[PDB]
RNA sequence: UGCUGA
DNA sequence: AGGACAGCGTGTCAGCAATA
C-alpha cells in the first residue's frame, strides 16, 4: 500500500500544476489527505484527470497515468485517439520508468494539433515550486511583453534565457518565445524582479 | 545660579575595580536627602578618603550674582568674588538625563550624567530637585571638605 | 572490490549532524557525500525536500532551473569566502551570478565562455 | 611555498574573471547591460545603491543621522531638496502594496478566482453532489462546483477576482527609483517603519528635547537613499 | 526627459576637462578670474556659477540620445 | 640562463 | 553508442650580467 501513497502524491502534486497553470480546480483536490483520497479513488485509468481553463472553456488539459512502465509509440497514439475523439488539445503522460527514446520526438512531431508532454514519475513526488530557493514565475502576457521591451528599448534576443527543458519551464508548460516573469526573494532589496526569454 | 548643594560623605573609594592612574572614582551618598553621586575626582591635586564629608554644589555662574558666564577662560578676570569658598572647582557639561527604570511606580527619580572633560559624574535622586539640569548644559562642579 | 550490493546512484554516505541551530535548537540535518536529488524525492514525509541544498549548482540548475541555481551559486562564493573571515557584498556576487547564468545554462566563465 | 604558489594561481583566476565581466556598466535606465546591449540586470544590486553610500543606510545608523540631523540637512541635501520631492506616486503603491499583504497573511495559499468560490463546499458537500461517480476523472462533487460558477453565476458581477488578484510589484520596478521620490526598496521601508516606531517610543520618554519629527526623519533617510544611486 | 536630472560624478569630470581645455587654447572665460593660473581651477568656477554652455548628450544602450544642458542639470 | 628586489 | 584518448591551456611584479 505504498502505491497509493505514490498515486496520493503524484494526484496532489499534478492538482497544484493545474492550478498554477491556471484550470479549475476545487480546493478539496489541493487540501485532499490520504485517507480522503484512497476513499474516493485501485486502478491506474480512473485516476486519469480532465480539467477546463479559467478562460476558454473549450481550453481543456487532459492528464494520463500509463500503465506500461515504459510508454511507446503505440501506447501514445491509443490516448492520441481519445483526445482527437473528445475533442482537446493539450495533454500531459505521467511515465512511471521513461519513454522509449523514439517516443519523446513522436510527441513533439505531433503538431499544434495535439500538443503533449511527459512527466517522470520521481519528478511528481514533490512540487519544486515550492522550494525554498525557486523563485515565482509568471507567464508574461503577449501585451506586457510589449510594454516591457519598450520600456527598456529591448530586442527580444539580448534578454536573458530560460531553456525550454528547464525544470520549472517544464512545470509551468511554457513554449519558446514567451517571456517569464521572475519574483526572487532576494535578502537585499525584497523583491527583486526579472525576465527570461523562453529558449 | 546654583542648580543643587548638598553635604556628601564618601562611602566607597573605588568599587568597580577600574583604576586609571590620577583619577579616582568617589561612590558618596548624600545626607538628608538619600541622594547618590558617582564623581570621577583628579585625586593628585586633592587627595579624597573613604568616611570623608564634603559639601558639593552646582552651578551654572561662578559669579553667584545672576551675570552669565561668557563661554570663556581668562585667567586675567577682575571680578574676583566668584565662588573661592570651595577647594576643587570642574566645569563640564551634562550629556544624558534618564528617568529612572521603575515603571507602575512613582519612579520619578532621575540620573544627571555630567562629563567634565573625561571625569564623569552621575547624579542620582527626586527629581523635584534635578529639575535645573537639561542635556548639552554647561555646569560647575564645586567641592569643599569639611 | 568495484562490486558493490547496492547502492543509491551517486551517494556514497549519509549522516544526521544532531544539532544546526541554538535558535530553535531542534533542527536536524541530513547531510550527504553524493549528490542524486530525485532519489530523496520519495521521502517528502520524513524530510523537508524544500530546503533542500546542494553544492553542486549543475544538478540544482536540471531540477530546479537556473533562477534557482542562480542563489546557489552567489551562496557558494559567500561561503567560500566565509572561512577566512573575507566578506564580499552582495551587490557583487549578484552580478557575477547574473552574468554567469545569463543564457539559460550555468557557463564557466573561462575559455570556453568567450 | 605557499604564498608563492597561492600567489601563481590567484592572478590567473582574477585575470579571467576581469577579461569577462569587464564591460558591464549602468546605463541611463539603471540597468546594467554588457557592451552589445544585452540586458544582465535591470538594477545593479537588485535595488541599486553601490556599496560605499549604502553603509549608513543601515538600521542601527539611524539614531546617529537622527542626532546629526541639522548639519545633514544643510550639509548635502538642505531644505531646498526636501521640498522639491514629491512623493505621491510611490507612497500610494506602498500604501496598496501594504493593504494587500493586510489582506493575505499567508501569501503562498494559492489565490485564485474559482479557488475563491469554494467556500460553498459545506453547501455542495452537504446533500447536493452525493449521488455520482468520477465522471471524467474529477469528481462528484467538483461538477457541482464546476455547474455552479460556469456560467449560472452574474455575467460581469461576478467579481471573485478582485478578492484574489497579484500583489502590486515592487516600486523600485514601476517607478524608477532614481526620478521618483519616496520609491525604494521593499526591504528599507519597512527597516524605516520599525525604527520609525520605535523612535516615536523613545521621544516620549527622553528627558532630551527633538525637534526632529518622525515625518521628517522620514524623508531624510528617503533622500539619503535616492541619493545613494 | 527620462534620465536622472542630476549630474554624475563622470560627467562633471568630463565637462570639467572639455571646458578647462577649451579655456587653455585661448577660449574667453565668462567667470571673472581673479588670479588663478590653473584652467581646471576656472572651469570649477565656471561649472559653479552655471555658466557652461555645453550639452551632455547621454547614450541609452540602443543607439537613442538625450540632449541635457550642462545648465539644466543639479550639480550636487 | 644564473641572480637579485618588492 | 559505451567508450579511448590526445590535446590544448594558463601561471604578480620591476632590475642587473650577458649573450643567442
Amino acid at each position: 500500500e505504498e502505491e497509493t501513497y505514490r498515486l496520493w502524491k503524484i494526484r496532489k502534486t499534478i492538482m497544484q500544476l493545474c492550478h498554477d497553470r491556471g484550470y479549475l480546480v476545487t480546493q478539496d483536490e489541493l487540501d485532499q489527505t490520504l485517507e480522503e483520497f484512497k476513499a474516493q479513488s485501485p486502478r491506474r485509468t480512473d485516476l486519469t484527470v480532465l480539467v477546463a481553463h479559467n478562460d476558454d472553456p473549450t481550453d481543456q488539459m487532459f492528464v494520463f497515468f500509463p500503465e506500461e512502465p515504459k510508454v511507446g509509440i503505440k501506447t501514445i497514439k491509443v490516448y492520441c485517439q481519445r483526445m482527437q475523439e473528445e475533442n482537446i488539445t493539450r495533454a500531459l503522460i505521467v511515465v512511471q520508468q521513461g519513454m522509449t527514446p523514439s517516443a519523446k520526438q513522436s510527441l513533439v512531431d505531433m503538431a499544434p494539433k495535439y500538443i503533449l508532454e511527459q512527466f517522470l514519475q520521481q519528478e511528481l513526488l514533490i512540487n519544486i515550486t515550492e522550494h525554498e530557493l525557486v523563485p515565482e514565475h509568471v507567464v508574461m502576457t503577449k501585451e506586457e511583453v510589449t510594454e516591457l521591451l519598450a520600456r527598456y528599448k529591448l530586442r527580444e534576443n539580448q534578454l536573458p534565457r530560460i531553456q525550454a527543458g528547464d525544470p520549472v519551464a517544464r512545470y509551468f508548460g511554457i513554449k519558446r518565445g514567451q517571456v517569464v516573469k521572475i519574483i526572487r526573494p532576494s535578502e537585499t532589496a525584497g523583491r527583486y524582479i526579472t525576465y527570461r526569454l523562453v529558449q | 545660579g546654583i542648580l543643587f548643594e548638598d553635604i556628601f560623605d564618601v562611602k566607597d573609594i573605588d568599587p568597580e575595580g577600574k583604576k586609571f592612574d590620577r583619577v579616582s572614582r568617589l561612590h558618596c551618598e548624600s545626607e538628608s536627602f538619600k541622594m547618590d553621586l558617582i564623581l570621577d575626582v583628579n585625586i593628585q591635586i586633592y587627595p579624597v578618603d573613604l568616611g570623608d564629608k564634603f559639601r558639593l554644589v552646582i552651578a551654572s555662574t561662578l559669579y553667584e550674582d545672576g551675570t552669565l558666564d561668557d563661554g570663556e577662560y581668562n585667567p586675567t578676570d577682575d571680578r574676583p568674588s566668584r565662588a573661592d569658598q570651595f577647594e576643587y572647582v570642574m566645569y563640564g557639561k551634562v550629556y544624558r538625563i534618564e528617568g529612572d527604570e521603575t515603571s507602575t511606580e512613582a519612579a520619578t527619580r532621575l540620573s544627571a550624567y555630567v562629563s567634565y572633560g573625561g571625569l564623569l559624574m552621575r547624579l542620582q535622586g527626586d527629581a523635584n530637585n534635578l529639575h535645573g539640569f537639561e542635556v548639552d548644559s554647561r555646569v560647575y562642579l564645586l567641592m569643599k571638605k569639611l | 572490490h568495484g562490486a558493490v550490493i547496492y547502492a543509491t546512484k551517486g551517494i556514497t554516505r549519509c549522516l544526521l549532524n544532531e544539532t544546526t541551530n541554538n535558535k530553535n535548537e531542534k533542527e536536524l540535518v541530513l547531510n550527504t557525500e553524493g549528490i542524486n536529488l530525485p532519489e530523496l524525492f520519495k521521502y517528502a514525509e520524513v524530510l523537508d525536500l524544500r530546503r533542500l541544498y546542494s553544492n553542486d549548482i549543475h544538478a540544482i540548475a536540471n531540477t530546479y532551473g537556473i533562477e534557482a541555481a542562480l542563489r546557489v551559486i552567489e551562496k557558494e562564493i559567500k561561503d567560500v569566502f566565509a572561512v577566512y573571515g573575507i566578506a564580499v557584498d552582495p551587490r557583487h556576487l549578484s552580478l557575477v551570478a547574473d552574468y554567469m547564468c545569463f543564457e539559460g545554462v550555468y557557463k564557466p566563465l573561462n575559455r570556453f565562455g568567450i | 611555498v605557499d604564498t608563492a604558489v597561492k600567489t601563481s594561481r590567484s592572478g590567473y583566476l582574477q585575470r579571467c574573471i576581469i577579461k569577462h565581466l569587464e564591460g558591464l556598466v549602468v546605463q541611463y535606465d539603471l540597468t546594467v547591460r554588457d557592451s552589445d546591449g544585452s540586458v544582465v540586470q535591470f538594477l545593479y544590486g537588485e535595488d541599486g545603491l553601490d556599496i560605499p553610500k549604502t553603509q549608513f543606510l543601515q538600521p542601527k545608523q539611524f539614531p546617529f543621522l537622527a542626532s546629526n540631523y541639522e548639519v545633514i540637512m544643510k550639509s548635502q541635501h538642505l531644505h531646498e531638496v526636501l521640498s522639491r520631492a514629491d512623493p505621491k506616486k510611490a507612497l500610494h503603491h506602498f500604501r496598496a502594496i501594504k493593504k494587500w499583504q493586510s489582506k493575505h497573511p499567508n501569501t503562498l495559499l494559492r489565490r485564485g478566482a474559482f479557488l475563491s468560490y469554494s467556500q460553498k463546499i459545506q453547501e455542495a458537500v452537504k446533500a447536493l453532489k452525493l449521488e455520482s461517480e468520477n465522471r471524467n476523472g474529477r469528481s462528484p462533487g467538483t461538477q457541482e462546483m464546476l455547474r455552479m460558477w460556469y456560467e449560472l453565476d452574474e455575467e460581469s458581477r461576478r467579481k471573485y477576482q478582485k478578492k484574489a488578484a497579484a500583489c502590486p510589484d515592487p516600486s523600485l520596478s514601476v517607478w524608477r527609483p532614481d526620478i521618483y521620490f519616496a520609491s525604494v526598496s521593499e526591504t528599507f521601508e519597512t527597516k524605516v517603519d520599525d525604527y520609525s516606531q520605535e523612535w516615536a517610543a523613545q521621544t516620549e520618554k527622553s528627558y532630551e528635547k527633538s525637534e526632529l519629527s518622525l515625518d521628517r526623519l522620514r524623508t531624510l533617510l528617503q533622500l539619503k537613499w535616492q541619493r545613494s544611486l | 526627459r527620462i534620465t536622472t536630472p542630476y549630474m554624475t560624478k563622470y560627467e562633471r569630470a568630463r565637462v570639467l576637462g572639455t571646458r578647462a581645455l577649451q579655456i587653455a587654447m585661448c577660449a574667453p572665460v565668462m567667470v571673472e578670474l581673479e588670479g588663478e593660473t590653473d584652467p581646471l581651477l576656472i572651469a570649477m568656477k565656471e561649472l559653479k556659477a552655471r555658466k557652461i554652455p555645453i550639452i551632455i548628450r547621454r547614450y541609452l544602450p540602443d543607439g537613442s540620445y538625450e540632449d541635457w544642458g550642462v545648465d539644466e542639470l543639479i550639480i550636487t
